[PDB]
């Protein structure tokens, strides 16, 4: 049940990041006298939205719809970091590596391009 | 000879040229639609209906 690279190339699967069952609402405990790391982290974007440059300061500017133009070249993976237990009980992830950068470009209507640098770097 | 300004009286009994003619006219206009929008859209602005709608343009 497990998919080779032959099994996945070319079928758009290498650009999703894994999705986990319906069954799966559990809690999974943290030991605050451990250690952790986020072996992988993977975003995996449905929608990118750019917002106008209006005429009008009065007017409130929106985040529109836009087309990708640059395929299923866009997720971030491969990431790994440490996970910190703070002394107040929260969580911080601290990113160290991976493919954490993307650069797309999507197009708005009536054609202008905007590229971007996707990325949670750092 | 016909004067300059009668040469298309030569359609008057010929009714299968005067369907040319008339046809010719009705590719000109339709030309004339299409290359006209196309000017149009090569020119307009949409990004503003408010305060820079088709009529200023
Ligand atoms: C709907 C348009 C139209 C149609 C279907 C006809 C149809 C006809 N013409 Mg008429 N004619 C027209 C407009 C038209 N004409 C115009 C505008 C003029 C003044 C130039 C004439 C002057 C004229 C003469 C002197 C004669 C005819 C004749 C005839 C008959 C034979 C074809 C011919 O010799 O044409 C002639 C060919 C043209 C007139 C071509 C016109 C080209 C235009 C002016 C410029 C187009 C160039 C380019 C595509 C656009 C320029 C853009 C610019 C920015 C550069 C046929 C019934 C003949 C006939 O049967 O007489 C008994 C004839 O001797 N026509
Ligand atoms: C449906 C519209 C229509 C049609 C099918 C006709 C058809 C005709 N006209 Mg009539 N006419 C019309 C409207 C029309 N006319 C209008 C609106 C006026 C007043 C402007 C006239 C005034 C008129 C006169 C005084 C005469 C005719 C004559 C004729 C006959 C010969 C035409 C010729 O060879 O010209 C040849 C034309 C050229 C070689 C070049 C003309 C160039 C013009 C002046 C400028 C360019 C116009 C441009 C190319 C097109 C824009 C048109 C658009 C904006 C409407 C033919 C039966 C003649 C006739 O009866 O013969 C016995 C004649 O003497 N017409
Ligand atoms: C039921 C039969 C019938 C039909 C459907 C028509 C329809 C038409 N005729 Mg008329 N006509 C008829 C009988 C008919 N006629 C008879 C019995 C006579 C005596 C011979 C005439 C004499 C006559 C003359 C002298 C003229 C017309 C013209 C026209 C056209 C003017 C509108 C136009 O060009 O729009 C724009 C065109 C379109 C939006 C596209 C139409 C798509 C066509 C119809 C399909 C082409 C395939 C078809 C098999 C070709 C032959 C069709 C033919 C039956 C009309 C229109 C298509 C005029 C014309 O042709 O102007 C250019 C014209 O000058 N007719
Ligand atoms: C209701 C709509 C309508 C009607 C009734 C007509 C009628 C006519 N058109 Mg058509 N035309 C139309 C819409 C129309 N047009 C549209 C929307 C376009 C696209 C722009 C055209 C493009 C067109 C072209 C390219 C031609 C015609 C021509 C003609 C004439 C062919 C018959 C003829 O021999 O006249 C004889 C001519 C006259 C009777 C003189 C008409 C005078 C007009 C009304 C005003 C001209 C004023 C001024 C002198 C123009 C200077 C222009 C200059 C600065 C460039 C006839 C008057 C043809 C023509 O005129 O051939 C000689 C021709 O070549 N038309
Ligand atoms: C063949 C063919 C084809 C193609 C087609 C085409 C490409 C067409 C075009 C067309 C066109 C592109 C047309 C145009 C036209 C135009 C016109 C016709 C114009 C006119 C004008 C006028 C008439 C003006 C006048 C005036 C002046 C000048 C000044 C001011 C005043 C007045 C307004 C008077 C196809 C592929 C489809 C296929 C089938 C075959
Ligand atoms: C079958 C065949 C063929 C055929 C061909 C044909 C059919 C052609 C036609 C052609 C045509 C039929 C063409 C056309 C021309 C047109 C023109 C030349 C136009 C002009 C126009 C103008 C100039 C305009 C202007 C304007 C307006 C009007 C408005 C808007 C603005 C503007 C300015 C843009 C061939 C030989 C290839 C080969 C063999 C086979
Ligand atoms: C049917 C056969 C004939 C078809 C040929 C006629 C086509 C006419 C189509 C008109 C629509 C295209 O209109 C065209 O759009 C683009 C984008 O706004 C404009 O392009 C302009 O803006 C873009 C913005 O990215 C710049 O990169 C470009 O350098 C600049 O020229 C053109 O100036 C305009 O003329
Ligand atoms: C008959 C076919 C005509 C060719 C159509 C050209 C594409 S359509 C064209 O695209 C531009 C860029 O997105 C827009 O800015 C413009 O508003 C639009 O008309």
């Amino acid at each position: 049940q497990t998919l080779t690279y032959d099994d996945i190339v070319g079928t758009g699967l290498a650009n999703k990041c894994p999705t986990l069952d319906d069954t799966a609402r559990g809690a999974y405990p943290i030991d605050s006298s451990q250690t952790y790391r986020i072996a992988r982290l993977c975003l995996q974007p449905t929608t990118f939205l750019v917002k106008e440059e209006p005429k009008n300061k009065r007017q409130e500017a929106e985040f529109v719809p836009t087309k990708l133009v640059t395929r299923e070249t866009t997720s971030l993976d491969q990431i790994q970091g440490e996970l910190k237990v703070n002394s107040d009980g929260s969580l911080t992830f601290v990113e160290e590596d991976g493919i954490d950068f993307q650069p797309v470009t999507v197009q708005m209507a009536g054609g202008e391009r905007i590229p971007l640098l996707f990325t949670v770097k750092n | 000879g016909l004067p300059w300004y009668r040469v298309h009286t030569v359609l008057i009994n010929d009714p299968g040229r005067l369907i040319a003619a008339h046809l010719m006219h009705t590719a000109l206009v339709a030309g004339w639609a299409g290359s006209m929008a196309l000017y149009e859209l090569a020119t307009f602005d949409p990004s503003d209906p408010v305060l820079n709608p088709m009529w200023r343009q």
